[PDB]
């Protein structure tokens, strides 16, 4: 919920500073998506039409993101660790073991080969899988932290960069399938009708506009995209004839915008970090470029 | 069974086993199976000047019990007296 | 709120005295403690009937409790514990943390503080210490267990700080005790009422050994040493360790003197059957005394049956960081999950009245919280390995206090770790808890090895540094010198080539007679049994003899066997002395190592018998094999690796080939060691058969013959016919080789050089009868404890845990065809009656 709130606040400022209300700004945008939990904020901003709707849409998003986080954590609790596994990951520069492992500068086929080799020695409930495909050599593998340690131990023999993400539940994986049912019950009274969405909102797995694939309330699709469906970020961000992409996500130069900028290199698309006042990365734009009137 | 009877049967059986042992094959694969599979020995110590049976146990584990131990979360410690002193003794 | 959620009042009463104008308020002390006790009873038990006149000697019942996941979850999450076994995670059985014993035992453990005979102000009560103890063999509590708790007062003792009350609660599951919880409480104040003060103590199971008549005269001086069967002789006890199980009940006259010592129990003997009985009762009383002569005597003359091997180097412990903890805000959360609804943990006015700095976090919370670290690091987060845990509550805790913890492992007992625990407040550095855990090592099995590992000097470092190891060698040397005229340590240290025994003198005549008496039976080709002396050279006229070995006498089987086994035994005795060995480790030993395993763990024979057995074994096996004029035998051994032939060539294919070679040639060839499945076997036999096997396996590999495919495509007879022609050709090539036949390394076969006896083959079955007769003279029935063998020993012959069942005897009969086993089986009913 708090990461949702940061993004909502950046949107609110972008409209307030320009003297818009949310609908006008949305009507200047060709389409949107959001990497994992981001898709909720992409949806509610596409549903927004005024400050008045945006206020309730914010409350709605926070309810959604809250119950997702709550029930996911309930359905998949953490468990204890040996001194060896702990320090093994730390001493090898992998960070503390968590249910999600980022792997960078290694092709998807090689990552899958190491996953398959690891899963041959694991029972089905302990299997690890690629849950995020950020780019052809930037991937995230989800599952039991211990299983992920086993994968790291294999990767060490051939070692690209691999590091555990500071995320406390295995999103976009079979491990949250039960959680999705709980979340749907907790959110039965929250509806975002697909007809509200005055701009394309692109599915994180398929890259299709959800206004063409969903009927009625989009909340079940949002839940599914976060809990179960893998992210295919290049597909979700095809963005036909894009010249500019506005990143509302947190973390600035370490956030999703710089990743998207790298995926868009050479394609004529400039990514602007809406949260960041200034920075040293020349390939991206900063918050001033949203408001400059020259 | 009365204890005197158990002692008698044990004495007779033990003497027969030993009497035949040197004229009967050593069934050490099955012996290792009893330890690793039936009795669930998390730790095994070879008493001896050399690590001969520790090396056999290592090979048996890798060839037959690796997937079984992974499925049971079993961690095995194979230790030889003449190598693993500060482990065996702290 | 009370245990029922209702408000409850404590009435304090005062008299107003305006005539006493400087101090007009007087508290009504009469019935004050009863009003406080009634209030506390209503707080913890609601409307349960209160009996203030319940005898302190009675048993207090806590009732039936069912352990539920919810009760576990709230407790576990409140104590902040990632105890995986306690989590109801998908697919996992859900256990209860050992601390939860307080929850299920609370009612039983707290009732004994209420009786009026224990006079004390509960507003001034302090919980001093709590101890958990799991009964031997009892498995962890889990979701769904039905448990019953009963409690008894062990002690009521007036101390300078107040009246101490010790309560022991026993938790039972399915009628069997699972865990003890001992709690010590202190009513702060000055108490001079000794009439209800007593202490029940289960005394150490002590031992005294009566080496001399003098010791027994000393013993039988004691009028309290009331012999049972008084017709039992004094020297029935001579050379016996008496074992003393005793209970002591004392009542106090005052701080310093008993009103009554009572001290009773049992003095015990183990019979030659290995059965145990009492042979004397202990029956002592003093009234007043300055001590207790029985107990005073035992500490001065005897010893505990177990002692801690404390380390000189305390082992530092924890996670990957030094460990720290925090009191939360809500003591009410703990009061809820525990059911200790005591107001002083939670209420300002009661804490203020009780003169506390504030409302106090429960020591039980602190205990559980710390024990989570204990189990996580000292037990590797493995619940059942923790057996017992003590904690003295030495300092106070309040909400939002912060804490430092250290753990160390500082000794061994009976194969269990000894761990000490300190928790101190982080800001004040004051000790808040001191504690102690006993924890299991992993399930350990013991393995003894075969001949071939011997080296010059083996075991001598232990001989130098370990008295118990030295004793093993010294006893062996003494026996071998007195019986056979040599020291085995001299052979181990120096590995000499040659050594002469002199039969001069009376001792030498005896040694010679021992050699003259050594024989082995051979079965002649007509089936007749011929006895032959081992020391053919020696006779009644021989003055001396000489052992010889060009690779040194340590390489000679007859001395190799004693030497190795002694080294193993000495090793294991040192480890045992250091307390490193769990109660119920199982064991085996590869060929020769078996005898060591039995002598080491099962004590089936003393050192003197052991060395006699394995010496005789080495000798008999050398002489059972016919030798040429140069002393060479036509037998050997080859290690065979099936996986080196092909990927499909398995154990069955190896058995088929070995059997076919043996059957086709008529030569001895057998698989005698099954070491690693499809990777390492040993074949023993005639050198020609081993060479033919090498040629056949080389041919199978070279021609890429797939025996398993052939067995699927053709009848077993046709596969055998093709193999028989290969075998005949290979055998003819073998017979055409120059003699002596030198075994060569094949693709899958490796000759074992220096082995000239076909060990473990059926060829040596002729020796079973004389060797059995030797064993019967060396292994006494009375020395056998079945409890050391059953389930624990695995014989090499059966490769199953040793058992005294008809089915096990039938299996042994099937493997050995033993006439003695057959006789037992044919009379099995006589052993069942």
């Amino acid at each position: 919920p708090l990461i949702g709130l940061v993004q909502l606040a950046h949107y609110q400022v972008t409209c307030k500073v320009q003297g818009l209300h949310p609908g006008i700004l949305r009507d200047r945008i060709s389409g949107t998506t959001g990497h994992s939990q981001g898709i909720v904020l992409a949806a509610v901003t596409a549903a927004a039409d005024s400050w008045e709707s945006f206020e309730d849409l914010a409350k709605s998003a926070l309810t959604i993101l809250f119950w997702i986080g709550a029930r996911s954590q309930q359905t998949f609790p953490r468990t204890s660790m040996s001194p060896s596994l702990l320090q093994e990951a730390i001493d090898n520069g992998e960070g503390t073991p968590t249910p999600m492992l980022s792997i960078r500068d290694l092709p998807q086929a090689e990552v899958q080969k190491h996953i398959d080799q690891t899963n041959q020695y694991l029972p089905e409930d302990q299997h690890i899988s690629i849950s995020l495909i950020n780019s052809p050599r930037n991937l995230v593998v989800s599952g039991p932290p211990r299983s992920l340690c086993g994968l790291n131990a294999q990767l060490r023999k051939v070692k690209f960069v691999n590091r555990f993400l500071p995320i406390t539940a295995p999103f976009h994986s079979k491990y949250l399938a039960g959680a999705a049912e709980l979340i749907a019950e907790d959110l039965k009274d929250i509806s975002i009708e697909v007809e509200r969405l005055g701009i394309p909102v692109y599915d994180t797995n398929t890259g299709e506009d959800i206004r063409q694939t969903v009927t009625g309330n989009v909340v079940p699709a949002l839940i599914r995209m976060i809990t179960n469906d893998p992210v295919h970020w290049e597909k979700a961000t095809v963005f036909p004839e894009a010249t500019h992409i506005l990143d509302f996500g947190p973390g600035g130069i370490s956030g999703l915008g710089v990743l998207t900028s790298r995926n868009k290199d050479g394609t004529g698309v400039r990514v602007i970090l809406a949260g960041t006042v200034n920075g040293t990365v020349a390939e991206v734009g900063y918050k001033s470029e949203l408001f400059d009137r020259d | 069974m009365r204890p005197e009877v158990e002692q008698e049967l044990a004495h007779t059986l033990l003497v027969e086993l030993l009497a035949y042992q040197f004229a009967s094959p050593v069934r050490w694969i099955e012996t290792q199976d009893v330890f690793l599979a039936e009795q669930m020995a998390e730790r095994i110590v070879e008493i001896g000047p050399a690590d001969t049976l520790s090396v056999m146990a290592k090979r048996t584990l890798a060839s037959k019990y690796e997937a079984y131990d992974a499925a049971k979360s079993a961690q095995r410690q194979i230790l030889c007296y003449s190598k693993d002193a500060k482990e065996i003794y702290y | 709120t009370n245990a029922l959620g209702e408000p409850v009042a404590l009435p304090l009463r005062f008299t107003y005295r305006p005539e006493a104008g400087y101090a007009p308020i007087h508290e009504i002390m009469e019935g004050r403690n009863d009003r406080i006790k009634e209030f506390y009873w209503r707080c913890w038990f609601g409307q349960d009937p209160l009996d203030l006149d319940a005898p302190v000697t009675s048993k207090f019942d806590g009732g039936e409790a069912v352990i539920t996941s919810e009760a576990i979850n709230e407790f576990v999450h409140a104590v902040g514990n990632t105890g995986e076994a306690f989590v109801d995670r998908p697919g996992k059985t859900m256990y209860a943390p050992m601390d939860f014993a307080i929850v299920v035992g609370w009612k039983a453990i707290t009732k004994p503080i209420f009786p009026r005979t224990i006079d004390g102000d509960l507003l001034k009560l302090v919980h001093l210490s709590n101890q958990f103890r799991m009964f031997p063999g009892a498995e962890p509590l889990k979701k769904g267990d039905k448990v019953y708790t009963t409690a008894q007062v062990n002690a009521v003792i007036n101390q300078e700080s107040g009246k101490m009350v010790e309560v022991c609660g026993t938790i039972t599951r399915d009628g069997k005790p699972v865990m003890e919880v001992i709690s010590q409480f202190l009513y702060r104040g000055v108490y001079t009422d000794y009439e209800n003060t007593f202490q029940r103590k289960v005394e150490t199971p002590m031992q005294v050994h009566l080496a001399t008549t003098k010791d027994i005269a000393i013993l039988r001086s004691k009028q309290w040493f009331v012999l049972d069967d008084v017709a039992t002789p004094e020297e029935f006890l001579l050379g016996k360790t008496l074992t003393f199980r005793l209970h002591t009940l004392v009542h106090f006259k005052n701080r310093n003197v008993y009103s009554h010592v009572e001290t009773r129990g049992q003095v015990l003997v183990e019979l030659p059957t290995k059965e145990i009985i009492q042979v004397a009762t202990v029956e002592y009383v003093a009234g007043e005394s300055h001590g207790n002569p029985v107990i005073d005597y035992l500490q001065r003359n005897g010893q505990s049956i177990e002692q801690p091997v404390n380390f000189e180097n305390p082992i530092p412990l924890g996670g990957k960081a030094p460990l720290q903890l925090r009191a939360p805000a809500s003591n009410e959360t703990y009061a809820r999950v525990s059911g200790d609804y005591n107001p002083i943990h939670v209420s300002r006015v009661f804490a203020a009245y009780a003169n506390l700095p504030g409302t106090i976090t429960h020591g039980m919370y602190s205990s559980a919280a710390v024990r989570s670290l204990v189990e996580t690091w000292a037990a590797e987060n493995k619940i059942g390995r923790v057996r017992s845990f003590h904690a003295s509550l030495t300092g106070m805790v309040l909400p939002n206090d912060d804490i430092n913890v250290k753990l160390q492992h500082v000794g061994m007992v009976g194969g269990r770790k000894i761990i000490k625990v300190e928790a101190t407040n982080k800001e004040t550095e004051e000790k808040v808890l001191l504690g102690e855990a006993e924890i299991e090592q992993p399930v350990t099995a013991y393995v003894f090895t075969g001949q071939g590992s011997q080296e010059q000097g083996m075991g001598m470092d232990l001989y130098a540094n370990s008295p118990v190891a030295r004793e093993v060698w010294d006893r062996a040397d003494k026996y071998l010198r007195d019986t056979y005229g040599f020291a085995i340590t001299d052979i181990v240290r120096n590995n000499p080539k040659e050594l002469t025994i002199h039969f001069g003198g009376p001792l030498g005549k005896k040694i010679r007679a021992n050699y003259m008496a050594m024989t082995f039976e051979t079965v002649a080709a007509d089936g007749s049994i011929k006895s032959e002396r081992i020391f053919k050279d020696i006779d009644e006229n021989t003055t001396s003899y000489t052992f010889r070995s060009p690779n040194g006498l340590l390489s000679a089987t007859q001395f190799t066997q004693p030497a190795l086994t002694l080294m193993e035994k000495a090793s294991f005795e040192d480890m045992k002395a250091k307390g490193l060995v769990p109660r119920d480790s199982t064991f085996a030993g590869h060929s020769l190592g078996e005898y060591s395993a039995l002598a080491a763990l099962a004590d089936v024979m003393p050192i003197e018998s052991l060395v006699s057995v394995v010496f005789y074994r080495g000798l008999t096996m050398q002489v059972a094999v016919e030798r040429d004029a140069t002393g060479r035998s036509n037998y050997g051994m080859c290690a065979v690796n099936p996986s080196r032939i092909s990927k499909t060539f398995n154990e069955e294919a190896l058995r088929f080939v070995v059997g076919a070679v043996a059957e086709t040639t008529g030569w001895l060839l057998e698989i005698v060691n099954y070491n690693i499945a499809n990777m390492q076997y040993v074949c023993a036999g005639d050198l020609r058969a081993l060479d033919t096997l090498t040629s056949v396996t080389n041919f199978i590999k070279a021609m890429k013959i797939d025996i398993e495919q052939m067995r699927r495509e053709y009848s077993p007879d046709k596969v055998k016919e093709e193999l028989v022609e290969i075998i005949k050709k290979c055998a003819a090539e073998t017979e055409a080789k120059p003699k002596p036949l030198e075994l060569q390394r094949g693709f899958a076969t490796i000759p074992l050089r220096g082995i000239d006896v076909p060990f473990h083959s059926t060829f040596l079955r002729s020796g079973v009868k004389p060797f059995r007769n030797f064993l019967l003279k060396k292994i006494n029935k009375t020395s056998i404890d079945p409890a050391k063998l059953i389930g624990k020993y695995i014989p090499n012959v059966t490769a199953k845990p040793f058992a005294l069942t008809k089915e096990y005897f039938e299996d042994v009969y099937r493997l050995t065809n033993s006439p003695r086993i057959a006789h037992v089986l044919a009379n099995w009913e006589k052993y069942q009656d």
